[PDB]
């Protein structure tokens, strides 16, 4: 089966550089038509280059050029974005993309996509807070908990419950901003009211740019 | 750009209904329109192609018309794991295409909020800092108004919200509202109390705790 | 300026000369595909033997290959290569029967 | 020896071509004529738009001229001079209507 | 009305030279094909050359090419052989044409042909002697008499009777070869034998080689 | 050579009659064929190209069929102004073709040669040599013997004969005999005779004279 797998994307200064991978198999990248896309927060879709290898081809969307050179290396099956000289609105979420004349030029395999963000934030890891719960947190026979990560930049954060075994009522909330300009959120998770005491409930926060492995656990109080 | 001129912007529909999106293309003749799906945080996925043409393993409630400029991606029995923003692209001639996109949402039997508070854990406070978490969990529609009040004393712009994006097979949203402050702030007062509004909600519940019980 | 004659008789005379080929005649039952480009460039005999009773036709050929792009709509695509008849000498022989 | 892709693609795409036209063609209701050489070189519009809804034509043309035999059978013959039209750029225009 | 005129023709010592014109009018030269066509004693025809201006391309029969050079001017209007290196089998009335693609490659024009005759032998001029009429000429009423063309070289000699007044019952005979490598011919004309003495007849011998022009008078003796 | 095989090589026959000479052609297609007619000293006129099309102003009784490689120029009603030798060319390819060549001549009813001698003139005399011309004048067929006679004592080989071409209105021919000798020799003689023999002519006749009567 075919996938695509970007990697590379992080932080940087501005006016820095950055090496994105797209790592290609089940299919020759050199008989396609390989692009990179990026999202902006909250925003729609740009395209940002292509390369075509069979052609020796490549195209620059206008906003980018000069600075980001495409390339592949069809040994590897990879392709690459390579980009200096970044700026501020260049953060984004950089997919990687498939064309071809099958699909009629359609884009028909994308990557999971990395996170670019330009900034002269500092990194700082999240604290993990218990977020117990009381007879504050029940209603009828379920009674919600969670874990609050607060204060960490940049994106983004994994949170899971249980270590993968508890998938069932949790909410993982979006990311805020804070005045600070650091970022944080709760995932809270509900369920029966019963199991507190007998079952432990651990989340498992990951912020991976600052090192940061928490599994904090999650009990009720006096 | 190539452009593309995607409406509507956003839109909801209740289960089962006949959402159509529709797209209007450059001046040239050129069939190579495809339309993606986007879930939130999460690659596009393809859906049709050359404006018709079905991707493969892609469900039957999907196609598309090419009829001139006017393309009009269509799902027939719109399901509540079809939220997400479906992007469409003119990709004849080149990708430099993509329409503005159309957020879909599902529109469903009013859900009504289960409030929770959360007074802040021990160990923050001996960091000195204090936050106050909220909870409404799994409600419709999204807008809500959660108010902060210590001692009967409203709050504003220390506290923060953040809302789930619509559940992909019971369509509710949930959000936490936030108060934040510092250890000595938080010791000055007792009622720390998290005021809930909502449309199906006839009367604004309050979740509350003194600090600290218990 | 004025094409001499002996100039435009020379030149026009059965000879091979760069043709610009469909694929689709070259490749006959291969229409589970489509090929980029669509065409390819082959010597080939043309122009003519000054006679309504001759035709320009291939006495001596050979064999050229090519990096041609086969799309296989709505499944896939890839770099192939295919061999095209190519005729390296003409001769003025007499019209079929 | 292998042409590669690039090298077809760029050498087969919609261009002008030396290619060689029957003389009757190119001019209509002179059937009180034979000619020699019957036809004549010229530049023309060739190859493909590596598509089926793209046809190739020109856009830019320019008349060449040419010393012709414009034999009249069972009368008589001369060399007169016999303008081309001869096409100087191309372009992939959509397939008419 | 087109015509071919031809000229030239005369004697050569072999292994010398000549060259034939063929002088063209009421058509151009340069627009046809023109040939040399040559013709020994008592044979048939022998293609020679041909040269046809508007292609640049000329031609030469096997046993001819190397020494003649068949050539056009066509501001004079008229073609040329250029023959050297000349040959006893060489000797023959050259006559020239016209091929045309309009007729089929048919030749359509040809002139009226000058004699070339190579021979080491001395040009000489003829004897012209009275055959008189007597009553040995005489059958009925009828009465023959002529001229007696003798010993000349090369050929040909013109007669005529009367300046050209007197055609009828006229044969003037093919020349012979005599053991001598000389020509011999006489012209005979029938007549009335009334007209004998009132009406005088001359004939008109003409042998340009050798600048010989006779005028006998042919009367009845005594 | 790019072979014509013409047949036959010569050939008779009467006035009216259906001629037809033929010519095989070599080893091609090629139906560039023509004919011509060469009357005695004197240019080929042409009569037919491509081997059936005819030439202007050329009567309609010729004609030719171009059949494979058979052709043949064929004349309907012969006439006394045809005799000549016609010529055959294939000449799609080239010129350096030429049929072998057909002289017709025409067939008539027998005639019968007048005779004629001219005893030798004066001043030949005057300059010592003496010929003595016979004269056989308007007769057929060509075929004829003339014999010389000196006082009975026949001569060979100081003789020479030459035959007129047939005549174009009526189909005779005429010839001279030339007896040729030194004066010396013509003085020791008295008869001189000339002995017509003819096809049509049942008699040998004799036609002579004495020196120098008169």
């Amino acid at each position: 089966e075919v996938q695509l797998v970007e990697s590379g994307g992080g932080l940087v200064q501005p006016g820095g550089s950055l090496r994105l991978s797209c790592a290609a198999s089940g299919f020759a990248i050199y008989d396609y038509d390989i692009h990179w896309v990026r999202q902006a927060p909250g925003k729609g879709l740009e395209w940002v280059a292509d390369i075509a290898p069979y052609a020796g081809a490549t195209a620059y969307a206008d906003s980018v050029k000069g600075r980001f050179t495409i390339s592949a290396d069809t040994s590897k099956n990879t392709a690459y974005l390579q980009m200096n000289s970044l700026r501020a609105e260049d953060t984004a979420v950089y997919y990687c993309s498939r064309s071809s004349y099958a699909y009629y030029a359609a884009m028909d395999y994308w990557g999971q996509g990395t996170l670019v963000t330009v900034s002269s934030a500092s990194t700082k890891g999240p604290s993990v807070f218990p977020l117990a719960p009381s007879s504050k947190s029940t209603s009828g026979g379920t009674a919600a908990l969670g874990c609050l990560v607060k204060d960490y930049f940049p994106e983004p954060v994994t949170v899971s419950w249980n270590s993968g075994a508890l998938t069932s009522g949790v909410h993982t909330f979006p990311a805020v901003l804070q005045s600070s300009g650091l970022y944080s959120l709760s995932s809270v998770v509900t369920v029966p009211s019963s199991s507190l005491g007998t079952q432990t409930y651990i989340c498992n926060v990951n912020h991976k740019p600052s090192n940061t492995k928490v599994d904090k656990k999650v009990e009720p109080k006096s | 750009d190539i452009q593309m001129t995607q409406s509507p912007s956003s839109l909801s529909a209740s289960v089962g209904d006949r959402v159509t999106i529709t797209c209007r293309a450059s001046q040239s003749y050129a069939y190579a329109v495809a339309w993606y799906q986007q879930k939130p945080g999460k690659a596009p996925k393809l859906l049709i192609y050359d404006a018709s043409y079905l991707y493969s393993g892609v469900p039957s409630r999907f196609s598309g018309s090419g009829s001139g400029t006017d393309f009009t991606l269509t799902i027939s029995s719109l399901q509540p794991e079809d939220f997400a923003t479906y992007y469409c692209q003119q990709a004849y001639s080149s990708p430099d295409t993509f329409g503005q996109g159309t957020k879909v949402e599902i529109k469903r039997t009013v859900a009504a909020p289960s409030v929770f508070i959360f007074p802040p854990s021990d160990e923050q406070l001996k960091s000195g800092t204090a936050s106050v978490v909220c909870l409404l969990n799994n409600f419709y529609p999204r807008e809500a108004k959660v108010q902060w009040k210590v001692d009967n004393a409203l709050q504003s712009g220390n506290s923060q919200e953040s809302v789930t994006e619509q559940d992909s097979k019971d369509s509710t949203y949930s959000l936490s509202s936030t108060l934040t402050l510092s250890k000595a702030d938080y010791e000055k007062h007792k009622v720390y109390a998290c005021e809930v509004t909502h449309q199906g909600l006839s009367s604004p519940v309050t979740k509350s705790f003194n600090r600290g019980e218990c | 300026e004025v094409v001499k004659f002996m100039d435009v008789y020379q030149r026009s005379y059965c000879h091979p000369i760069e043709t610009l080929v469909d694929i689709f005649q070259e490749y006959p039952d291969e229409i589970e595909y489509i090929f980029k480009p669509s065409c390819v460039p082959l010597m080939r005999c043309g122009g003519c033997c000054n006679d309504e009773g001759l035709e320009c036709v291939p006495t001596e050929e050979s064999n050229i290959t090519m990096q041609i792009m086969r799309i296989k709509p709505h499944q896939g695509q890839h770099i192939g290569e295919m061999s095209f008849l190519q005729h390296n000498k003409c001769e003025c022989r007499p019209k079929k029967d």
